[PDB]
């Protein structure tokens, strides 16, 4: 702790202890009135402005502080469908500025959280922002700090949220650890496991070997989509079915996620889909405390009522047929 | 110095105008209301002469309703207001804050200030300073906000401050206000802080004086009101609509001698005020 606090953090050894961490999730929710300056390309500009503000908030030495054009922001790249489809699509023999044997999905830099000299110390967090983004996949912004004041980072997050809300989107925060581990950390936390009423792998009304060869969890993903959820784990191995050019590693560490995670577009509840078709369901306490209980109960009712789940699965089968 | 009142519908501009100005440079002129709804602004629709004729622009934000779009429209207004004339003082009033706590009021003012600053940073405007005031009709806050707005448009402020400071230093005055006959908007004072209680006392003294004069008419306003502890409240009408109200403490002296020296000193001050064209 003293070694990394003295500036000797370049030891490049996976330490068993972690600093203070906070993960922030950008969710496309709603366009504000006016601000015309299409509801599908203005969010691209919003992410561009967020990345530009983050890279513009870079911590710089006094020699570069006294001096006076900075480099352009790194490009965020867009695609549709699973991430592994884009990774496989990268085989084309053209260009070199396209996701470029471990693949770093994010990049890290040190920021200057207190610019006005409010604090007598020096304030410096670490940010990580992804190099990929989809309208159907949530965006990850992370914040790692060890000794910073937990109020200047709060108004920095508020500034980022306001800069988002001028455009569309809605910045939200979720726990860094997996949803399945909250009972093993916070026993008072609300956490319910959902065994859905109709099992699509054995129901006579809903069964096809070709469909499960294409998409095994097609009905569950469509249920989560119709209930208003966004995929959190964009780099998981439970939805896509393709190969890879060795493992993918984030800029902060290896993704140790047991199951795929899903985030409600409101930002209030977190869902998690298991291997055996069971669903996890729990609210986001940080958003509730920073800023509403009938929606999660309604989602539990739709996952437990036979008729409504049957209607959603019938809609899924009708869309699959046509 | 014609001030322009701008805001969304049902924010309280007409009620503010009625309460203040119904109960040139310095007198309470007929101000201009302007209902600004959300829309796309037409580029230079002969509004340059209008905004060039405005001494200071005043914006009204309703704290009860959502105000992010109001701040966005305000930023759009400032975007051409500062471009047309770079000498316009811009004022923003946070109206309808009577039913809010002090902490909530301060947090709301800080949030509005941060949002306006960030939006002006996005639009690229620099060198512009916008003042913010927490105003409400039911109390003294709107009067003080309009007092600051009017004081920002009188170039002879420091000389009046020096004159009132000398008058108070040589007459044993506790606090002297240079009011105006209508709207109770005090124009100048001393370096002493403007006490809210004393300001309300002087304003109700103005109201009592004007009402009692209006009760007996059809046959230069002067009024001396002495309390039980010897503290007197003096009134003397200045040039045009200006009126001087002072609270003079006796400090264990003769009442009539204090009245005589205060009358002579205030007459000298009025003779000095005759030379400067601060009236109207
Ligand atoms: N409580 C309170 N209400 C106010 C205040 N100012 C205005 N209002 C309300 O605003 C309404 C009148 O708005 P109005 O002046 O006609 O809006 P405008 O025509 O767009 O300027 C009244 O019903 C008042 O209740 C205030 O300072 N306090």
């Amino acid at each position: 702790i003293d070694q990394v606090l003295a500036g000797y953090g370049d030891n490049l050894i996976d330490r068993k202890w972690h600093g203070f961490r906070a993960k922030y999730v950008v969710l496309p929710t709603d366009i504000p009135p006016n601000t015309y300056s299409n509801p599908e390309e203005i969010r691209v500009e919003g992410l561009r402005r967020l990345i530009g503000s983050i890279t513009r908030s870079r911590l710089r030495t006094e020699k570069e502080k006294k001096g006076r054009r900075e480099e352009i922001q790194p490009e965020v790249m867009f695609y549709t469908g699973p991430l592994y489809n884009f990774i496989n699509e990268q085989q084309t023999s053209l260009e070199s500025s396209a996701i470029n044997p471990i693949l770093m999905l994010s990049n890290s830099l040190v920021i200057d959280v207190d610019p006005a000299g409010k604090s007598s110390k020096q304030e410096s967090c670490t940010v990580h922002y992804d190099r990929v983004h989809n309208p159907d996949h949530c965006f990850h912004i992370r914040l790692e700090w060890l000794t910073t004041t937990p109020k200047l980072i709060d108004d920095l997050v508020g500034n980022w949220s306001r800069l988002c809300e001028r455009y569309g989107l809605k910045m939200i925060e979720i726990p860094w650890e997996e949803l399945c581990t909250i009972p093993s950390v916070n026993p008072f936390h609300s956490f319910v496991e959902i065994k859905l009423a109709i099992n699509p792998w054995e129901d006579p009304e809903f069964k096809d070997r070709e469909l499960f060869a294409k998409s095994k969890f097609y009905y569950h993903v469509y249920l989560l989509k119709a209930s208003g959820f966004l995929l959190d784990n964009r780099a998981s191995k439970f939805l896509q079915n393709q190969d890879i050019e060795f493992d993918i590693m984030y800029s902060w560490g290896k993704p140790q996620f047991k199951y795929v995670q899903y985030i409600h577009h409101t930002g209030a509840y977190v869902a998690e889909l298991r291997e055996n078709g069971c669903l996890f369901l729990a609210p986001n306490n940080i958003y509730i405390s920073r800023v509403a209980q009938k929606v999660i109960l309604n989602f539990k009712s739709t996952c437990l009522d036979y008729q409504k789940l049957r209607s959603i699965f019938l809609d899924a089968k009708e869309m699959w047929i046509t | 110095a014609m001030v322009l009142l701008m805001g969304v519908r049902r924010c309280g501009k007409s009620s503010i105008c009625k309460v203040v100005f119904h109960n040139s440079t310095l007198i309470d002129l007929a101000v201009m209301e302007l209902p600004g709804q959300l829309n796309y602004f037409e580029p230079s629709y002969d509004s340059e002469r209008l905004f060039k004729s405005v001494g200071a622009l005043v914006y009204v934000i309703d704290s009860q309703d959502e105000y992010i779009n109001a701040i966005t429209n305000l930023a759009m207004i400032i975007e051409y207001a500062y471009k047309v004339n770079p000498s316009i003082n811009i004022e923003v009033l946070i109206h309808k804050v009577d039913g809010l706590s002090e902490d909530f009021k301060v947090d709301a003012q800080r949030d509005i200030m941060q949002r306006t600053g960030e939006e002006l940073l996005e639009l690229g405007l620099d060198g512009v300073q916008v003042s913010f005031y927490l105003t409400s009709i039911f109390d003294h806050s709107i009067y003080e906000a309009f007092s600051r707005i009017v004081q920002k448009l009188i170039p002879e402020l420091s000389f009046l401050e020096n004159m009132l400071d000398n008058l108070i230093q040589h007459s044993k005055i506790e606090k002297a206000f240079l009011f105006d006959v209508n709207s109770k908007i005090y124009v100048s004072t001393d370096s002493n802080p403007v006490d809210i209680q004393m300001y309300e006392v002087c304003s109700e003294f103005i109201d009592v004086t004007i009402d009692l004069f209006d009760l007996y008419k059809a046959p230069e306003l002067q009024n001396v009101s002495q309390l039980a502890n010897g503290v007197i409240i003096y009134l003397r009408q200045m040039i045009r609509g200006l009126a001087l109200v002072a609270i003079i403490r006796p400090n264990g002296t003769d009442m009539e001698s204090c009245l005589t020296v205060a009358d002579y000193n205030i007459d000298i001050f009025k003779k000095g005020l005759e030379d400067i064209w601060a009236n109207a």
